[PDB]
RNA sequence: CCUUCUCAAACAUUCUGUUUGGUAGUGAGUGAUACUCUUUGGAGUUAACUUGAAAUUGCCUUAAA
């Protein structure tokens, strides 16, 4: 599309007018990492959607709490592929949502506040406490049945 | 403590009591279920109300569906306290007119004009409006 | 698990049927009765959708016409309503990818207004006629032993003289001559035909094939357009370029 | 594989493209390094002819698909036009399986085999992913071999064919040859002579063999779509027929298979409605 | 008909009246209600019939409107297939010369996209004075721009014929509004008896022009539509009776 | 996770006019008179302002697996 939209402005812009101008606003998602959180902070991003996975993990550790003191609505969407997609990427690590069209501008609040509900109420909760005190099955027939036959005769 | 009964509201047009019946019936077989409607005009006022059998398949129902994006709607589900219960809310159908007179005479009516005009022009003397005929 | 998206949507796509279908049978009511005075339009109109397409309007005034009707899956998420699903059976289309012939007339047309939506309809060609019966075209035929109701191919010529004597019809070839004439019997020589099970011009679930099913679908809503609109025009279509496909 | 990508990412315009930028195998090489030429060719091609009528006939189904009978029945019509034109039928013979044929085409003659037009019938014991690898090398063989045939004619190939005329019947009527007498005897047999063959009898088999021994039809079969000024001989076989032109001749398309074998124009006092026949028999 | 003398007498007494020593702007805003047997029955109308009037009440309205804070705007509805050919300064062009202005020209999509949502529907709508509508998307707008629309009679769409024979022509456009803008005058009729007329305000044109106005849309309106008697008010006010008939009445019994 | 009735005649030639018909909608809340009816059973209209699609009980199947 990009090599198509180059040879189009050529044929208009040269023969009558305009800087480009002609060509109307482009509407996109914002998939690189820094450019993300350079938008972030401003602060401009409506919404950020965070892979949950991503082998450094040091990576995107920081954005949740980045985002909270900012207050972008942010979320943690599964799959760092899923986002690849969306944007023509294998992978995309983070994607973020700045601007809207007027059609659409009712729908993306709706969502934001979806998210707020679903994922900002019960996760107050989730920054605290720690994940992975569960054992392994023959571990936990180990635990509980000298516990459980201790206690009964 | 919470009851079996449950309060959804913020329901799509086309969220009727034969479509949450069948919906809600597949978590647990449900004693009654009612939608609040208009009179006036028969359509639906985005509320309902359901009564499972059960209680703990009333708050899994409520715990799985609570802020569930529908449409250009989130449904909201509540479980009520103890009692409460589905009261009324009476199934409307949309209401048609129907042009129901008129049993009195011509030569009586005629003279509720020939009064109730004379009415009118003591009461605009009353504001007070001076005025013939 | 049935999910409340497809439940919602369900209700509210037949419900959009469920007001069309009115619309429909209130407007040819007072057509039908002559006590005209206020409707939307005076006669019906045929719309000729053909290969940016082209796009004529007639008004029909009958004048006998052949038509070949054809489901068409659709639209997408709707129950059949059961004036329309009436109308199907009596015309035998029930189940996909299957073809009949009919005869349009002023009485019939208000027929095609219903089923609109769920056929795609238009006038065929002799090629296409012959192409039809003798490649498909299956008799229920009983005689000398056996249960009885057995489907058989058009081979014999026997069997129609014997099934046909009294109309005095005899072979294949004065079958597609009496289709196509629009003469006497037809009814009796088109429920003797038995209605012709067409293969879909895609089958696949491949991703070459998946392609073809993305590229039908277009070009499928691009022809086939839902009015709802009481005088809707009656959409018809090249056959001859579909039957390419579908035989 | 790239087009799975293409799709399960969708991301669709990108296999759109994919679709188009593509090249598909051709077998052209391997047809002209196997027979090394064209009496070699036109020994085995007998064997292709078969096949190609069979496939033309039956329906479209999934394992077949439309495309690849309307291959068949384009190359078997461009077959027949040629045969039709040139003049090459010397043996017919009629069965119960179809019609045999025989044509004498530059040195060695071709046995074939053309089915009757009846709807019928896939078995589903038999293997078509065999069957139609051996279609689509037989087509592309026969390709090679009309493309020889037409230019050393010497017609122009492939032939363009007429829409209007393609409406009324779709068959060998339809189909027109043009540019950049005849081995005799059975070529101009029929000459000054001029058909119109009824609605009953199978116009599939008889106008091919009145314009291959060339001589003029108009069938009854073509009306329905919508002169008898000239029109010598009528072809009927109905039990009884009414009313009937003094003129005019009447006979059994039987008349025509017998005249051909022998190649003498046998009387037609002989045969006609409603009357017993003179058997048939085979010129082998 | 009515004598003018007695609209003069009442219409110049409700100066009288609406003087004295939003609400400012709802108070002074006159209506005239005409009576009936029944109006079109076993069906509502959401059409307007567009009576026929001397002077307009739109050419006064937009010269009072700058001062206000309501703001007066005008809306043209049109087809998928009309918004490529016309443009905002073909419109210009020739509505200046007799003086009108068009605010926004809008697409039937665009009701079914970008003003769907109904607080956007109601934010964009309850803006504008005279919606118009080409006559084939008129009969699509009830389940797109929705009922809060159709319960004032301003914001109610009013039909307009785009078309000369067969497909689009500009000048039966441009030509034609001029006639629905100056020349005629919008009203609903609902169901039962009674049918009110927004006819004007009273900063708006003169007592002198209102009674010309009120004669030529009783002489209208007796010969349609088969009445009882006729109302004129200001909006506070008891009624003035200035119409008053017997003769309809004996026709009721005798359907029944 | 569906997507909304996007023209129809008749007369007359004004480079398109004139006349007639075709449009069921989000729910909730607030308030200020008038008119038509029937007999208290209040039914039908009506000068508009607030509102994030807001809310609590007015009694057919190859669109598969």
């Amino acid at each position: 599309e990009k090599k198509e939209r180059l040879t189009k402005e050529a044929a208009a812009v040269a023969e009558g007018k305009s800087k480009q101008d002609a060509s109307p606003k482009p509407y996109a998602v914002k998939y690189g990492l820094n450019h993300v959180v350079a938008l972030i902070e401003n602060k401009k991003a409506k919404l950020v959607l965070i892979a949950n996975d991503v082998d450094p993990i040091e990576l995107v550790v920081f954005l949740p709490a980045l985002c909270k003191k900012m207050g972008v609505p942010y979320a943690i969407v599964k799959g760092k592929a899923r986002l690849g997609t969306l944007v023509n990427q294998k992978t995309s690590a983070v994607a973020a949502l700045t601007e809207v069209r007027a059609e659409d501008e009712a729908a993306l609040a709706k969502l934001v506040s979806t998210i707020d509900a679903n994922f900002a109420d019960k996760y107050d909760e989730v920054k605290k406490h720690w994940g992975g005190g569960i054992l392994g099955n023959k571990a936990q027939a180990k635990m509980d049945k000298r516990a459980k036959n201790s206690d009964s005769a | 403590e919470y009851s079996g009964i449950i309060y959804v509201s913020r329901l799509p047009h086309g969220f009727h009591e034969k479509e949450l019946s069948k919906y809600f019936a597949q978590f647990g077989d449900l004693k009654e279920v009612r939608l609040a409607r208009n009179k006036k005009t028969g359509n639906s006022r985005h509320y309902g109300f359901l009564e499972f059998v059960n209680k703990e398949d009333a708050m899994i129902a409520q715990e799985s569906m609570n802020n569930y994006l529908l449409m250009g709607h989130l449904l909201q589900v509540r479980v009520l306290p103890k009692g409460a219960k589905i009261e009324k809310l009476y199934k409307y159908k949309k209401r048609v007119l129907v042009e129901k007179g008129i049993t009195k005479p011509v030569k009586q009516l005629k003279d509720n004009m020939k009064q109730k005009h004379e009415e009118r022009i003591k009461k605009l003397a009353k504001s007070g409006i001076e005025f013939k005929w | 698990f049935v999910r409340a998206e497809s439940i919602v949507a369900k209700t509210l796509a037949t419900s959009r049927e469920k007001e069309r279908i009115k619309r429909v049978s209130i407007l040819e009511d007072k057509k039908a009765k002559n006590e005209t005075q206020h409707i939307a339009s005076g006669k019906d109109f045929i719309l000729k959708i053909t290969e940016g397409l082209i796009r004529e309007k007639t008004t029909y005034d009958g004048k006998p016409a052949l038509l070949f009707i054809v489901r068409v899956r659709g639209p997408l998420a709707v129950n059949i309503p059961n004036k329309a699903f009436k109308i199907l059976s009596l015309l035998r289309l029930v189940e996909t990818n299957t073809g009949v012939f009919v005869k349009l007339t002023k009485n019939v047309y208000p027929l095609l207004k219903v089923i609109a939506p769920y056929v795609v309809i238009g006038k065929p060609s002799l090629s296409s006629i012959r192409s039809l019966i003798q490649k498909r075209g299956r008799i229920i035929y009983k005689g000398e032993n056996e249960a009885e109701p057995h489907e058989i191919v058009l081979n014999d010529n026997n069997i129609v003289e014997e099934q046909l004597g009294d109309h005095g019809i005899i072979c294949v070839e004065d079958i597609i001559h009496e289709i196509a004439t629009m003469g006497e019997s037809f009814s009796v020589c088109n429920f003797f035909l038995q209605p012709f099970k067409l293969n879909r011009e895609v089958s696949g679930f491949g991703s070459l094939n998946r392609l073809r099913k993305i590229k039908q679908r277009e070009a499928e809503s691009r022809t086939r357009q839902f009015s709802n609109a009481a005088t809707a025009p009656v959409i018809e279509v090249d056959i001859d370029s579909l039957l390419a496909k579908l035989n | 594989r790239k087009l799975t990508r293409a799709l399960g990412r969708g991301e669709v315009s990108s296999a759109k493209r994919l679709e188009e930028n593509r090249d598909s195998y051709t077998l052209d090489h391997i047809i002209k390094e196997r027979y090394p030429s064209f009496p070699d060719a036109i020994r085995d091609i007998d064997d292709a002819l078969n096949m190609l009528f069979l496939f033309s006939n039956l329906p479209s189904t999934n394992q077949v698909s439309s495309k690849i009978i309307n291959d068949a029945q384009k190359i078997c019509n461009q077959w027949l036009a040629y045969v039709a034109k040139e003049r090459l039928v010397r043996k017919v013979f009629v069965s119960i399986k179809g019609v045999y044929y025989q044509a004498n085409i530059k040195g060695e003659e071709v046995r074939w085999l053309v089915p009757f037009k009846f709807p019928e019938n896939i078995p589903s014991d038999v293997d078509f992913r065999i069957m139609l690898t051996f279609l689509e090398f037989y087509s592309t063989l026969l390709h090679f071999v009309l493309y020889k045939l037409y230019t050393d004619s010497g017609l122009i190939y492939p032939p363009k064919l007429d829409l209007k005329k393609d409406k009324i019947i779709s068959g060998l009527s339809s189909y027109i040859l043009e540019s950049r007498k005849y081995d005799s005897p059975v070529a101009s047999l029929f000459s000054a002579f001029v058909f119109y063959v009824s609605r009953e009898v199978p116009i599939d088999i008889l106008e091919f063999l009145i314009l291959s021994c060339g001589g003029n039809v108009i069938s009854e079969a073509a009306m329905d779509q919508i002169d008898m000024s000239k029109v010598t001989h009528q072809i009927v076989d109905r039990p009884v027929l009414k009313n009937k032109v003094a003129g005019r001749t009447y006979i059994q398309p039987q008349w025509i298979f017998d005249c051909i074998n022998k190649g003498e124009l046998v009387p037609a006092n002989k045969y006609l409605p409603g009357e017993a026949l003179p058997p048939h028999l085979s010129p082998w | 008909a009515i004598p003018r003398e007695r609209v003069i007498k009442a219409v110049n007494e409700l100066i009288k009246f609406t003087s004295k020593p939003e609400e400012e702007l709802k108070k002074d805003l006159q209506l005239i209600v005409v009576n009936n047997k029944s109006f079109t029955g076993t069906s509502k109308s959401f059409k307007l019939k567009l009576l026929n009037v001397k002077h307009s009440f739109y050419k006064p309205w937009k010269e009072a409107s700058a001062t206000a804070v309501k703001d007066f705007k005008v809306l043209l509805i049109l087809k998928d297939s009309d918004i490529k050919k016309v443009s905002e300064d073909d419109l210009f062009d020739q509505l200046d010369s007799e003086g009108i202005k068009v605010d926004e020209i809008i697409c039937g999509k665009d009701l079914k996209t970008v003003y769907k949502a109904y607080e956007a529907r109601n934010a964009f709508i309850s803006q504008f004075s005279l919606i118009l509508a080409d006559d084939s998307i008129v009969t699509s707008l009830p389940k797109l721009m929705g009922g809060k629309a159709y319960n004032k009679v301003e914001t109610t769409p009013i039909s307009i014929r785009t078309h000369a024979n067969k497909e689009f022509s500009l000048t039966t456009l441009t030509n034609n509004i001029k006639k629905v803008y100056m020349n005629q005058l919008p009203v609903k009729l609902p169901r039962g008896t009674t049918l009110n007329v927004h006819l004007g305000n009273l900063e708006w044109l003169r007592p002198e022009e209102f009674v010309d106005n009120v004669e030529l849309i009783s002489e209208q309106l007796i010969k349609a539509y088969q009445i009882r008697s006729i109302f004129i008010k200001t909006n506070r006010s008891p009624v003035l009776p200035l119409y008053y008939n017997q003769d309809v009445l004996d026709e009721l019994e005798a359907k029944k």
